[PDB]
């Protein structure tokens, strides 16, 4: 009925808008989630929001009223900007896919070269390059055909249906959808091809076969009481806290897929910043982000044993946190660490022989998903699109406006995929 | 969670913008009972109390004459939670006055708490509460020992100068109803003559030698009466010794009755010299007012008291106080070498 | 290296094991006395053990010759202080230091 597919509608509108501003809000305010690739889906979580807002309220009560009584600049401008969105969306698919496939290749370079400024610079020449792609043949009327009922949608107010002039379908849908999508598989695939081979560099395997070594429970995993089997581990007094680290599944046991992963955290040649991160995650006994005045408590009263009083420790720790607070909460956050800490240089203090940087390996199989999501929900439309082309017209009018609302849909599914993550899931 | 003991209090952490503590008298009681609680103040109004106790130092003279009923103490030492037991014990500077014979700040943890408190005293009560020069108020000990810290990691370095600049010109000599002398060393051989003493001008940092750096430097000999002035030290290398013969002539030269100083420490927390024979009172008296030097001498101090020509003296005692780190270091300093040496031990040790 | 020389020595008959925890009031400063930490400014003993290595060279080769009651004087070369990199905070860099210890029970 009418009423449930505005109700549907209205729903889908609201869903999309409230995702998107969540993410945008999730990236820009936190300050810690401000990647280079961050930029980058904050940029197409800002395409996608844009194309949600304008688009498809307007074509559900295209869809609803049966009669469009908005203005034919109005039907002018509503193309645009779907054929804009669309069209800005795969490219900056496309552009992150590049991105990742140069910061696997070769660590050190990406890390140096790219900046935030040449993100910027980027973003803003595939979207005004998308712009000028949309923008320009819809408003110099390149697609007006030639058929007399076709013209009378053009001259009369009501109607939109979508007209093509039998070329401007083939110069569009290979400008925007299939030049793109070609190249953001196959760089993918050479992605996927070099992170396997990079995870066997005869490195890895050594690790693997002391990790298969080391586990008594023949389980898959490793607890804790497998780590004091070492005699000379139990009497660490800061062992516990780092299993901890390690366990980021919060499932009780480490397994070979992060034992690696804690590992590579230290090496001869790692970030300075990651070192430091991990030092300052010591400190979160609840990996809350914020160092409370117990977790700094707790933690300082496991080394140092019985040799302070009690007290004398609790009035230093305070004297601390009131000399470190520098915005008022009561509790210290990462930058207000690395004002304190830093200039110690403690980084060079953590060191293992261990010569392998499995950095780009946690933003991986999301950015796949998000790409297989993407192409799966807009090549039906398309293909179904290019057998239309010709006035074969298998069957059409009827099921080529669904596909079309498909298409539209898929974008409230990137906020999920995203949340699915952990630190976004914290985040939120 | 918040807190894991909540029997200890906590230090308020809001600092004190020149608007509460001043009136233009300052106010006393409330900066006590503030300062008392680990509190601070805001910088501005800091430098404004500094400054206004450097204005009415440097119009003192040079040699202090000061009236008979007086209540002499020693060195503090930065003890500032002894400094308010001092006061409670010899009568609040309200009814008695006062006569600080020694340096203040080296060799503690709450010196600038110390001598913001008794330099707003001092703007207060400007004729009933005289203060003295010692010898660790220069820019070579200060900064040694832990009082340029101090200053830096509590409030700005700026607040550091100008302690030193304010400290730079107080009094040296002091002379105490017009029968005894008052120095925080003790006499020099280029100083014979009270007036030798109303000449040097104060307003330069001691320097390594001469009648101001034997003033503020000098010792006498633990062996009065030794075998026959001018022999130096060892302790100190700084300066002159005296023995009984020199304070007798400085005292016969000059109609006096004692020499009063500060340096050396007494368990007893003061100690009465050799007996005079020309009068009987006792020509050279040694104050300390800084229970458990150093936290570890297990002392006592004591407080001299002048009136009705007896002086009668109060013995004194400790007082707890909150615990600082050595040379302020928060905890991350302090435990994160710690943390990474047993971090890479762990890990080196696992995977092999 | 480091060197024991007494002064207030006590009983002799009694030695640190190496599976024993030594407990101490230790006085240290540099090489010139300026104190910097004390276990008399806290009213607690330093409760220590041997073997392992936590505390530096110089107290497990210069604790280990002393007794029960027997006060020394420490002096702690480089090599077997915090050496060449130091102690951020307190101790600058190449310090020889000078402790106090005094061994008191042993548990
Ligand atoms: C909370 C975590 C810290 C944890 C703190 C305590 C249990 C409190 C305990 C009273 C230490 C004091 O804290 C008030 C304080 O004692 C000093 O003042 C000191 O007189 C000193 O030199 N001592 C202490 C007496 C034994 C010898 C030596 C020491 O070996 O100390 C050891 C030491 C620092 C080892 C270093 C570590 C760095 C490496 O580079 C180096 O390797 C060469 C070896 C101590 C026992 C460590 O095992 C334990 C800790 O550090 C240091 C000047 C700084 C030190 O605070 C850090
Ligand atoms: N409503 C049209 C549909 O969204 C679409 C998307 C991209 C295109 O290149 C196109 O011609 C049409």
């Amino acid at each position: 009925w009418v009423v449930g597919m505005g109700i549907v509608m209205s729903l889908i509108v609201l869903a999309i808008v409230f995702g998107n501003v969540l993410v945008i809000t999730a990236i820009a305010k936190f300050e810690r989630l401000q990647t280079v690739t961050n930029y980058f889906i904050t940029s197409l979580a800002c395409a996608d929001l844009v194309m949600g807002l304008a688009v498809v309220p307007f074509g559900a009560a295209h869809i609803l009223m049966k009669m469009w009584t908005f203005g034919n600049f109005w039907c002018e401008f509503w193309t645009s900007i779907d054929v804009l969105c669309v069209t800005a969306s795969i490219e900056t698919l496309c552009v992150i896919a590049v991105d990742r496939y140069f910061a696997i290749t070769s660590p050190f370079k990406y890390q140096s070269l790219l900046t935030k400024n040449k993100a910027r610079v980027i973003i803003l020449m595939v979207w005004i390059v998308s712009g000028l792609t949309s923008f320009l043949p819809i408003q110099m009327h390149w697609y007006r055909a030639t058929h007399q009922e076709a013209i009378n949608c053009y001259a009369e107010e009501t109607c939109c249906d979508f007209f093509t002039n039998q070329a401007y379908a083939i110069a569009s849908s290979i400008v925007s959808f299939y030049v793109p999508l070609v190249i953001m598989v196959f760089v993918y695939s050479r992605v996927f091809q070099e992170a396997k081979r990079q995870l066997d560099a005869d490195e890895i395997k050594r690790l693997g076969k002391r990790f298969k070594k080391l586990d008594l429970d023949n389980s898959g995993s490793l607890s804790v009481e497998e780590f004091m089997s070492l005699p000379e581990l139990q009497q660490n007094p800061l062992v516990q806290r780092v299993i901890d680290i390690f366990d980021t599944d919060g499932n009780g046991e480490v397994d070979f897929k992060e034992f690696i992963e804690g590992v590579s955290q230290f090496s001869v040649k790692g970030d300075k910043e990651q070192k430091l991160r991990f030092a300052f995650r010591i400190y979160d006994m609840d990996k809350d982000g914020y160092i409370s005045n117990g977790e700094l408590f707790q933690v300082l009263k496991m080394m140092v044993g019985n040799n302070l009083k009690d007290t004398q420790l609790q009035q230093i720790v305070d004297k601390t946190i009131i000399n470190a607070d520098k915005d008022g909460d009561g509790r210290i956050s990462f930058e207000e660490f690395c004002a304190v800490v830093g200039g110690l240089d403690i980084h060079k203090k953590m060191v293992v022989d261990v010569k392998f940087c499995l950095k780009e390996h946690k933003a991986l199989k999301t950015l796949g998903i998000i790409m297989g999501t993407f192409t799966l929900c807009w090549l039906p439309f398309f293909i179904v699109n290019i057998v239309h082309v010709i006035q074969d017209n298998l069957i059409r009018k009827e099921v080529y406006i669904l596909l079309n609302w498909i298409g539209y849909v898929n974008s409230g599914f990137n906020p999920l995929i995203y949340c699915r993550s952990p630190d976004f899931r914290i985040a939120f | 969670t918040d807190r894991v003991v909540k029997a200890v209090p906590f230090p308020p952490s809001h600092r004190l913008t020149a608007k509460e503590v001043f009136d233009g008298k300052p106010r006393v009681d409330i900066l006590k009972a503030h300062l008392m609680k680990e509190g601070r103040l805001e910088e501005s109004v800091a430098l404004r109390i500094i400054t206004e106790g450097a204005s009415i130092l440097r119009q003192e003279k040079n040699l202090l004459d000061i009236d008979a009923p007086v209540t002499v103490c020693g060195d503090i030492h930065g003890q500032f939670f002894d400094l308010m037991k001092l006061f409670e014990v010899g009568g609040s500077p309200a009814n008695t006055r006062y006569l600080f014979l020694g340096d203040y700040v080296d060799r503690g943890y709450f010196s600038i708490e110390c001598v913001l408190y008794l330099w707003a005293l001092k703007i207060l009560y400007p004729k009933t509460l005289f203060l003295l020069r010692g010898n660790h108020e220069c820019r070579h000990l200060t900064e040694y020992f832990t009082f340029k810290q101090e200053c830096k990691i509590k409030y700005s370095e700026r607040v550091y100068d100008a302690c030193m600049d304010a400290f730079d010109c107080l009094p040296l000599a002091a002379l105490m109803n017009q029968q005894f002398l008052c120095v925080h060393g003790g006499l020099s051989p280029e100083i014979n003559t009270l007036d030798d003493i109303r000449k040097l001008d104060r307003f330069k940092e001691p320097p390594a030698y001469g009648p101001m750096c034997d003033i503020l430097w000098s010792d006498p000999l633990e062996d009065f009466g030794n075998e026959k002035h001018f022999t130096h030290n060892t302790v100190r290398g700084c300066s002159y010794f005296y023995s009984y013969p020199a304070v007798c002539d400085f005292l016969q030269h000059n109609n006096l009755l004692s020499i009063l100083r500060a340096h050396e420490a007494q368990d007893a927390g003061y100690r009465m010299y050799r007996k005079s024979q020309t009068t009987g009172f006792p020509s050279l008296i040694t104050i300390f007012s800084a229970p458990n030097y150093l936290d570890v001498y297990n002392n006592k101090a004591a407080v001299l008291k002048y009136e009705n020509n007896v002086m009668n003296i109060r013995q004194f005692n400790c007082s707890p106080h909150p615990y600082w780190l050595p040379n302020f270091m928060d905890v991350f300093t302090w435990s994160l070498p710690f943390v990474g040496e047993k971090v890479t031990e762990m890990l080196v040790n696992v995977l092999n | 290296g480091v060197q024991v020389e007494t002064i207030s020595p006590g009983d002799g008959r009694t030695f640190p094991k190496r599976g024993q925890t030594c407990v101490v009031h230790y006085t240290g400063m540099l090489e010139d006395g300026k104190k910097f930490d004390s276990s008399r400014d806290r009213n607690k003993p330093f409760k220590f053990m041997l073997g392992k290595q936590e505390v530096i060279r110089g107290w497990e080769e210069g604790v280990a010759q002393m007794s029960v009651g027997q006060r020394a004087k420490l002096t702690i070369s480089p090599d077997y202080a915090y050496g060449a990199t130091g102690h951020p905070g307190i101790i600058p860099p190449h310090a020889t230091l000078v402790f106090d210890v005094e061994l008191l029970k042993l548990e």
